């Protein structure tokens, strides 16, 4: 009985608090518990995320206090759902991810108590635009040492989620632990809730922005586009044989042609389209 | 997954008799039983050019999200 | 199929020689199985066997459903041939060997009913629990 | 003879009004 | 299928091995779709008589070599010295040296041309074939008929799988069970 190509689920509120939690000490590596369920062989799952007290040791085993261990577990239990542990995390802000050095030794103390016990490795600074840097992992042995590590099998999901880059295999990675698959599980009566609450405004459909400040926007754009009509001109009554697409790429300017052209248009068309039927609508309906 | 093609394979060439079933697995939100109909409409429909076949396994090749 | 046995053996080692230590193993154990199919010509399972004991896991349960593959449409001498590399008589302690015996034997009999049937129901009746109701 | 020229120009009108709903889509996608 | 009908196995067969992504030994399955490409000229309910029939081939000959199993045996063995200098010059006297040593004394050697070239052309696209006999679905309709035996067939033969022949009058023989 040895490993697989795994799935790892992890739900919405569970990433909602990785986030925060690594956004709120952004400098100095906070540190969390991570509360799930071992549902068969060889795919985990995680419902639950609550953090840890900062000590100053750092991210290492003197940082797991086992009064608020077993005291915050007292609580759950009674409400809400009690459930096993299946891991750990905490926040790595100078590089992406992967395990360090005092990182490896409370693994070893995890693996010894449950049967994996998945690490997870987050930046908070570097999720900016979006996507997330997050990625989880898991400590191999020494009796295959020697072997090919990481035992995989029939399947072909290997191959996605994460090629191993150079900054996470120039250290550990590889002949130390194993890249595992993470995928989210999304579900309904969350999805909509969260998107049409987020971003929503009912009365903007149909403002006006006005006329003082439209018909200004009006004044100006023509202006120049007659001078790019000038332009499209010139290039029209050119037309010469001088091989006209060797002739056009010794012309390159970031300029006329078409790019310059109907682009505009299309945004005086759009303008004033939006502006006069928002405009009859409202005669419409009010009186 | 396993029931997945056992439920495409139970009907083989019925060619119009599925379609309560063909609407119906597509429509749920399960990725994989929205793929498992997948599998149901080509065995249902082998080698005859279904011109409501070929409109609506082209639909869900457009507009769908998940990649399996 | 037998009477018109032209493969080609170096092709295969010639793939042979490339194999690194990767699970290719099962790529080319489904290779000879394909280009034998029916051929019912044991040669790899015969001229070579550290290499075919190499990897494992998964690989037993691949090697032994392709001894099935190579075996397909043989009616009669496919019960003794199992009959000699038994479910229970290779060895007590791998279900791969139990597990993918049952399933070659379904390979081989393939739209064919026949006590083969109620000899794979005998033993659904009682089996272990993982890899041996699979192949059976 | 005739029949069989009737289905087929049937069937190949109502083919490829579907591979021209599938190009209406994918421009429509790219625009996005 | 050979009659316009599809096969139940080919495609059950096929399809489950669309499915060797999420499971390897899913793709001992494909055996199923194995159908032969072979003729059977079975003409009674146990003789098969040994039959002898030809082609139809437009201008040649195909199937079945699989011959090429050479390493390549290769040699760099040289580079070619290119001092292109007084050698051009001297190479030259020392060929009208050979013309006073060779034509003069002993050279009567001569070959012989196109013994290779006269087997190519009366060739056979009128292979004959025992009674299992193998044959690319292509050529299922440019074979020919054995017409020239007296066992000649009854069933239309246009596709392959299974006949029988008329084995035509008396003195039937030729049997094949191995
Ligand atoms: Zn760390």
């Amino acid at each position: 009985a040895v490993d697989t190509a795994e799935q790892v689920y992890i739900s919405s509120l569970a990433l909602l608090k990785m986030l925060k939690h690594g956004r709120a000490g952004v400098p100095m590596e906070v540190m969390g518990l991570m509360l799930g369920e071992f549902v068969d062989d060889y795919t985990v799952r995680v419902i639950d995320v609550f953090a840890m007290p900062q000590s100053g040791t750092g991210v290492s085993v003197e940082a797991v206090d086992p009064v608020f261990q077993a005291k915050m577990l007292d609580m759950l239990k009674q409400t809400g759902r009690p459930e096993m542990v299946v891991g750990w995390y905490h926040s790595h802000p100078g590089f992406g991810c992967w395990l360090s050095g005092v990182d490896i030794n409370t693994q070893q103390s995890f693996e010894a108590l449950s049967e994996r016990a998945v690490a997870v490795v987050v930046d908070p600074i570097q999720s900016v635009k979006g996507k997330v840097v997050i990625d989880a992992f898991r400590l191999i042995n020494a009796n295959m040492m020697v072997l090919g590590h990481e035992p995989r099998q029939t399947t072909s999901n290997l191959g996605h989620l994460n090629k191993p880059s150079i900054q996470a295999l120039i250290h550990g990675l590889n002949r130390h632990y194993y890249s595992i698959t993470i995928n989210y599980r999304k579900n309904e009566l969350e999805q909509k809730m969260l998107l049409n609450l987020h971003k929503k405004s009912w009365m903007e459909g149909l403002t006006l922005q006005d006329y003082s400040e439209h018909c200004k926007h009006n004044e100006s754009v023509v202006k120049e586009m007659l001078e790019l009509a000038k332009n499209y001109n010139k290039a029209v009554e050119e037309e010469d044989k001088m091989t006209p697409e060797q002739l056009a790429i010794k012309n390159v300017g970031k300029q006329d042609p078409k790019r310059h052209l109907e682009e505009h248009v299309d945004v005086l068309m759009t303008s004033n389209i939006v502006q006069c039927l928002a405009a009859m609508l409202d005669t419409v309906v009010f009186k | 997954r396993g029931l997945a093609v056992g439920i495409a394979l139970v009907m083989y060439g019925r060619m119009e008799e599925a379609d309560a079933l063909i609407e119906s697995l597509c429509r749920d939100k399960d990725p994989i039983l929205r793929r498992s109909g997948m599998y149901t409409v080509a065995m249902a429909y082998c080698g005859s050019g279904n011109n409501k076949a070929i409109r609506r396994l082209l639909h869900v090749a457009v507009s769908d999200v998940n990649d399996d | 199929l037998i009477r018109n046995n032209n493969t080609d053996l170096m092709i295969l080692k010639n793939t042979k020689d490339a194999v690194r230590n990767s699970v290719c193993h099962t790529a080319t154990v489904i290779a000879n199985s394909f280009m034998h199919c029916g051929t019912t010509s044991d040669q790899f399972l015969r001229d070579n066997l550290e290499w075919l004991a190499r990897a494992t896991n998964w690989a037993k349960f691949t090697a032994t459903a392709s001894l099935g593959v190579i075996h397909k449409g043989h009616e009669k001498e496919a019960l003794q041939l199992m009959a000699t590399y038994l479910p229970k008589d290779t060895s007590p302690g791998s279900a791969y060997q139990e597990g993918g015996g049952l399933y070659a034997l379904g390979l081989i009999h393939a739209n064919h009913g026949g006590d083969i049937i109620d000899y794979l129901l005998n033993q659904l009746k009682n089996a272990s629990n993982d890899i041996v109701r699979h192949g059976g | 003879d005739l029949y069989s020229r009737y289905k087929k120009l049937q069937q190949e009108l109502e083919f490829l009004e579907v591979q021209e709903e599938y190009i209406k889509d994918e421009q429509k996608n790219l625009k996005k | 299928s050979r009659t316009g009908h599809t096969h139940m196995p080919s495609v059950v067969g096929v399809l489950v091995f669309t499915q060797f992504w999420f499971w390897f030994p899913l793709s001992h399955f494909l055996s199923l779709a194995y159908t032969p490409t072979c003729v059977i000229g079975l003409n009674k309910d146990l003789k098969m008589p040994k039959v002898q029939y030809k082609s139809n081939c437009k201008p040649s000959t195909f199937a079945y070599p699989a011959p090429l199993e050479v390493p390549k045996e290769k040699e760099k063995e040289k580079v070619s010295t290119a001092v292109l200098s007084i050698t051009a010059k001297a190479k030259k006297k020392e060929k009208e040296k050979e013309k006073k040593e060779e034509e003069k004394m002993e050279v009567d050697e001569a070959e012989k041309k196109e013994e290779k070239e006269k087997k190519k052309e009366p060739e056979p696209n009128f292979q004959l074939l025992d009674n299992p006999a193998r044959v690319m679905p292509a050529q299922l309709k440019v074979l020919t008929m054995p017409e020239t035996c007296r066992y000649q067939p009854f069933k239309p033969l246009s596709i392959g799988g299974i006949i029988i022949l008329k084995d035509t009058s008396e003195d039937i023989e030729e049997l094949v069970e191995p």
